[PDB]
């Protein structure tokens, strides 16, 4: 497959051979960071599944960072219901986001992991429920993320035509969003923001225009 | 400088800026660019949920001391 939902891990070397000489030092500027490089399909949902990988993947080596992070993601359910959801539209979604979740705590292999997020079906559902976990939070606070969104739309309808709807890709009202729903921190490099300011991040991503993908250190 | 505003970003940090109450907008583009690393071309800011315009003032957005903007980057 020339264009899979996640690739596999590679080195940056192959960010000079996809390239211009302006842009091939900042490269050598990011190999004194990053290691390693990888790939989402870029379909406007890179950043969700991007997250989506990096975190679970790392949950192999922390079982105590796995537990609260399922425990958030239990409850995240019956939350998005409360302020609005319907149950039965979302249920699936996040029985397959819990899932994976499931997966990761049994110890699956990275492999088997890729796989997952190589199945259309379940790697969409996936990205599916962190917009409904994005979309949720920023209804939530309506208040704060008014100021940054322009007058003639609620963060309601800005929601259901921004972050809701497979396909439209992610900014940084998305990235503090999921960030501080799921409370993991994240990192983004351009071609270095942390999301939320003044924490650890734990996830760190690489953007370049309308595209996320995974970087390692 | 003759007054004081912040500037909030989506990370949740809050920019100190000491201005003018007639400095135009991109001059207090300029003061956080200066202060940001951040282009002015790249920054888009909102007062009461409205995108201030570059060539207008502080004082034309009725923006007094204390205020709050918004700092939104576009890509």
């Amino acid at each position: 497959g020339s264009n899979p939902l996640v690739s596999e891990r590679l080195e940056l070397s192959v960010l000079y051979k996809e390239y211009d000489n302006i842009y091939q030092q900042k490269i050598k500027d990011l190999h004194k960071k990053y290691s390693y490089i990888r790939k989402t399909r870029p379909d406007g949902n890179s950043f969700y599944r991007a997250f989506g990988f990096s975190h679970l993947e790392a949950l192999l080596d922390d079982s105590k960072e796995l537990q609260r992070f399922k425990a958030v993601s239990a409850k995240s359910k019956e939350d998005l219901v409360s302020q609005g959801f319907t149950e039965f539209t979302i249920e699936d979604f996040h029985n397959t986001f819990m899932d994976l979740i499931e997966q990761v705590e049994k110890q699956t292999s990275v492999a088997d992991l890729l796989a997952s997020f190589n199945d259309q079906s379940t790697s969409d559902y996936l990205v599916v429920y962190l917009r409904l976990l994005t979309s949720g939070y920023l209804q939530r606070e309506s208040k704060f993320f008014e100021h940054f969104i322009e007058g003639g739309r609620t963060v309601k309808e800005f929601c259901q035509q921004e972050v809701e709807p497979m396909c439209k890709e992610s900014d940084h009202i998305h990235i503090i969003a999921l960030a501080q729903a799921l409370s993991v921190s994240i990192q983004v490099e351009y071609m270095p923001h942390i999301f939320p300011e003044g924490s650890e991040p734990k996830v760190y991503l690489l953007y370049r225009p309308g595209h996320y993908d995974i970087l390692y250190k | 400088g003759s007054m004081q505003i912040f500037v909030k970003t989506l990370t949740g940090k809050t920019i100190t800026l000491e201005v003018e109450p007639s400095d135009t907008i991109e001059n207090v583009k300029a003061k956080i660019q200066d202060k940001e690393g951040i282009p002015p071309d790249q920054q888009k800011l909102l007062f009461a949920r409205k995108q201030l315009e570059d060539g207008r003032t502080l004082s034309d957005y009725n923006i007094h001391k204390e205020s709050f903007l918004y700092l939104v980057l576009r890509l």
